[PDB]
């Protein structure tokens, strides 16, 4: 993901997520940060894992 | 040379002090303004310390 | 054993022109007066000339 605008203020308020954990960045302060590139990986894994 | 050594030690003991402001010391980053901009208080107090 | 839907986001904080950025409003600058500037997230304080 690049050359775009991303909104994270409503990401937590969008729907119900079982686990929303962030490492190194506070999710509340994601609204005023700039990143060179952003990656996204998708898959399906059971809840206990 | 006796007078030059004193200058060459004061100005060198200061460069080594100034250049130590750009070391991580085990934190995420070596600049303090870039830690408060992406970390909440309760978990930024351990990176600052 | 229930299926959970997982997505992982990773941010590149390298040294490069910023492409992805948050929802903030840019304001015109002033000179010879130190301001809490936020150039692409570069938080600081100092006069601009």
């Amino acid at each position: 993901i690049s050359n775009c605008v991303a909104d994270y203020s409503v990401l937590y308020n969008s729907a119900s997520f079982s686990t929303f954990k962030c490492y190194g960045v506070s999710p509340t302060k994601l609204n005023d940060l700039c990143f060179t590139n952003v990656y996204a990986d998708s898959f399906v894994i059971r809840g206990d894992e | 040379g006796k007078l030059q050594d004193v200058v060459n030690q004061n100005a060198q003991a200061l460069n080594t002090l100034v250049k130590q402001l750009s070391s991580n010391f085990g934190a995420i980053s070596s600049v303090l303004n870039d830690i408060l901009s992406r970390l909440d208080p309760p978990e930024a107090e351990v990176q600052i310390d | 054993y229930q299926p959970y839907r997982v997505v992982v986001l990773s941010f590149e904080l390298l040294h490069a022109p910023a492409t992805v950025c948050g929802p903030k409003k840019s304001t015109n600058l002033v000179k010879n007066k130190c301001v809490n500037f936020n150039f692409n997230g570069l938080t600081g304080t100092g006069v601009l000339t």
